[PDB]
């Protein structure tokens, strides 16, 4: 009858899940950038 | 009613997960610091040997 | 808050919602079936359900073995772990005891049969059954077979065979003893007559006769004593722990039902569905939210509240039943008089039956729970017998009198000589008085029948239902022209012509493709008249059998007749009961002409909801 109930939880649930994907991606990217950059210094220092 | 709130019971499980993987994004970095570090302990000792060796040779030559 | 899930039908969406809304549950929102999908049980949930079934079944298994099964309404909340740990020692112990018991019983059954033959046979060739030099073969022969067998063996085996027999009370167990290597020949001879070798089951059969015979005698003596013990240990275990199993059974069953509920709701198998929320406090509160007339009415209120069609309350039924039902009892000499006594045995208690124990604690032929339900019924019977005693003096208006009829209140020879309900004028009016109620019921069903199509908003039912009621008027009209002739009923001889127009004139407005079938609508009218007539007249007939059962049917009547008639009277009682119980089914037979033909009633050819017969079973 009321379509309103089932619509408005579905599209709040969809946002919760997308927002889970967001902070998972925005983290793995970072961790690799940090590790890349640590070792760059370890090459910069090693030769010097 | 729980509707908007219905979604915060998931956002709390799926926040538990995301913290468990920011407890692995710390562990990974620990091991990688302990790796990067050890590659320069080997760098330190091997050079030290080659400097002990270079002055000893140059003394026997002298 | 606790999340709660609700279902109902589409038809009652508003009525269900209003009721739930009131009950405790708050924040009710509707959910369509596409929303319910994707909330089917996860594999873990299905494993709990599988396991809950095992516990349910597993109890039924243990509890049946141990003795009798009983299903209470008392569960005991426990874990998966707690319920399975409860169940495992008792099922094991009981399984073990029943197995011994079966072996003990089979052994007895064989040993009881075959001890006497093996004793006889062993005796005949004593100490020669374990020799290699001689071969023995046991076999049974009847008196009839013995000569044939002997001939056959004698020709086959010459005169160097030994045929011996010894009796046992009936036939003879016979033994033929033959040389080793003459075995095949010996066998062949038995086989041609159709007689074959006797060998028992297991080790005994294979043992020498002498061993087998000694051991069988021992088993018959030992078994009955050990059987007694195993049966005793098993009885104690039931006695102490039959309850434990029963309480697991109930609890386990509730959990199975809950998880099944969620799988059905999940596949979108309930059309109207709600979600709402209850605080922990509200959770109980949701589940929480003259005797003859009042008493059945208060239980019927549960059916007031759930309608299903354009139908009205199923409650007009009960006061139509009661006058007509009481008036099937009309005796006063050994019919209603005897029947008074019957009432007390169902509304009190007896022990004069075996399957029935004491009713006061709810123990009858009927299941113990069903017996507690039919207290109400038993009362409604008690009220019928009581009122029938009054309508037995109503009958005695038409019998007893000291001047109007030729039979006193109690003659001094024997009570009741000749019935005086054989006056022609007297029988006709009691039949015509009875007919009047049947007519009242014809109007009441078809008037509701029309109101049904008005508020169910199908004009085809409205139009058909109105028209058929015109025919009643014609039916009665026509009768008056014959009951009063032209002295009375010349006041309806001209309305009848027009009454006939009304029967057809409204029915045709719906059209209808079987106009003849209207004949059968007129059939239903006719029945209410005939059944009420049968209800009086057949009721009165009940009394007139009692003429020859507790009334003068010996000599000219005298002092001796009083205690002489009772020979025929007792024989007459069971005969009398059977035909008068046949009349008491008329109230329901009447009701069903109208009830299942949707005359302000729920039913109409099938459809869920019980016949009133089954409703009134408990009420």
């Amino acid at each position: 009858g009321l379509i309103k109930s089932l619509a408005e939880k579905e599209k709040q649930l969809l946002e919760r899940l997308e927002a889970a994907k967001k902070e998972a991606e925005e983290r793995v990217k970072r961790a690799e950038a940090e590790a890349k950059a640590l070792l760059e210094e370890a090459e910069a220092k090693a030769k010097a | 009613k729980l509707e908007a709130i219905l979604s915060q019971e998931v956002e709390a499980e799926i926040q538990a997960l995301l913290q468990e993987a920011e407890a692995k994004a710390e562990a990974v970095k620990r091991e990688a610091e302990e790796k990067a570090k050890a590659l320069l302990q080997a760098r330190e000792r091997a050079l030290e040997a080659q400097y002990r060796a270079a002055l000893r040779r140059a003394e026997s030559a002298g | 808050m606790e999340k709660l899930v609700l279902a109902g039908p589409k038809g009652r969406a508003k009525e269900l919602l209003q009721s739930l809304q009131q009950a405790g549950v708050v924040h009710l929102e509707t959910l369509r079936p596409e929303a319910l999908s994707a909330y089917q049980l996860s594999p873990e949930e299905r494993a709990e359900l599988r396991r809950w079934e095992a516990v349910s079944a597993g109890a039924e298994h243990t509890l049946s073995l141990l003795g009798l099964e009983a299903e209470p309404a008392r569960p005991f909340p426990e874990g998966l772990e707690a319920a399975e740990k409860a169940l495992s020692p008792i099922q094991a112990h009981a399984e073990g005891l029943t197995r011994q018991k079966q072996e003990l019983e089979e052994e007895l059954a064989l040993a009881q049969a075959y001890l006497e033959p093996l004793e006889r046979l062993a005796a005949l060739a004593h100490g020669l059954d374990k020799s290699p030099f001689l071969r023995v073969i046991p076999f049974l022969l009847t008196e009839k077979e013995l000569p044939l067998v002997e001939e056959a063996l004698r020709k086959a085996l010459e005169d160097r065979y030994l045929l011996a027999h010894e009796a046992y009370a009936g036939g003879v167990p016979a033994l033929v003893v033959v040389h080793r290597k003459e075995v095949d020949q010996a066998k062949a001879a038995l086989s041609r007559a159709g007689v074959a070798e006797l060998r028992l089951p297991g080790a005994l059969g294979e043992l020498p006769l002498s061993e087998a015979a000694r051991r069988l005698k021992e088993r018959a003596e030992a078994a009955p004593r050990e059987l007694s013990e195993v049966r005793q240990h098993l009885a104690k275990l039931a006695r102490e722990s039959a309850s434990t199993l029963q309480s697991l059974w109930t609890r386990a069953q509730d959990e199975v039902a809950r998880l099944k509920a969620l799988e059905e709701l999940a596949s979108g198998r309930f059309g109207f569905a709600l979600l709402g929320y209850v605080p922990v406090k509200a959770k109980p509160k949701v589940e929480e939210a003259n005797p003859p007339w009042v008493k059945p009415f208060e239980l019927l209120v549960s059916f007031l509240n759930t309608p299903k069609y354009g139908t009205f309350d199923p409650t007009p039924v009960v006061p139509i039943f009661f006058p007509f039902w009481f008036g099937m009892i009309v005796g006063d000499i050994g019919y209603a008089l005897l029947f008074y006594l019957v009432g007390r045995w169902l509304s009190g208690y007896v022990k004069r039956n075996e399957p029935l124990v004491i009713d006061l604690f709810a123990l009858k032929l009927k299941p113990p729970v069903l017996a507690k339900l039919v207290y109400i019924l038993n009362w409604m019977v008690f009220w019928t017998v009581v009122w029938g005693l009054i309508y037995g003096e109503f009958f005695g208006t038409f019998l007893e009198h000291l001047g109007v009829f030729g039979t006193p209140e109690h003659p001094g020879l024997i009570p009741i000589l000749i019935h005086r309900i054989d006056t022609a004028k007297t029988a006709n009016l009691l039949i015509l008085l009875s007919v009047a109620f049947g007519v009242v019921m014809v109007f009441a069903g078809l008037i509701l029948r029309a109101y049904l199509g008005l508020k169910h908003r199908h004009m085809a039912h409205f139009w058909e239902g109105v028209g058929y009621l015109g025919g009643l008027l014609g039916i009665l009209a026509l009768a008056a022209s014959y009951l009063g002739n032209l002295q009375a009923g010349w006041l309806s001889a001209l309305m009848y012509l027009g009454f006939g127009v009304f029967l057809l004139s409204v029915v045709m407005s719906s059209i209808w493709l079987m106009i003849p079938e209207i004949f059968t609508q007129a059939g239903h009218i006719l029945s209410h008249i005939r059944i009420y007539a049968v209800g009086a007249a057949g009721g009165i007939l009940a009394g007139l059998l009692t003429d020859v059962g507790f009334a003068m049917a010996e000599r000219l009547g005298l002092i001796g007749v009083l205690l002489g008639i009772v020979v025929a009277g007792v024989l007459h009682l069971l005969i009398l009961l059977l035909t008068t119980l046949g009349h008491m089914l008329q109230p329901i037979r009447l009701i069903w002409v109208e009830f299942f033909t949707k005359f302000g009633f729920y039913e109409e050819n099938g459809r869920p909801y019980r016949p009133f017969k089954s409703v009134r079973e408990t009420q």
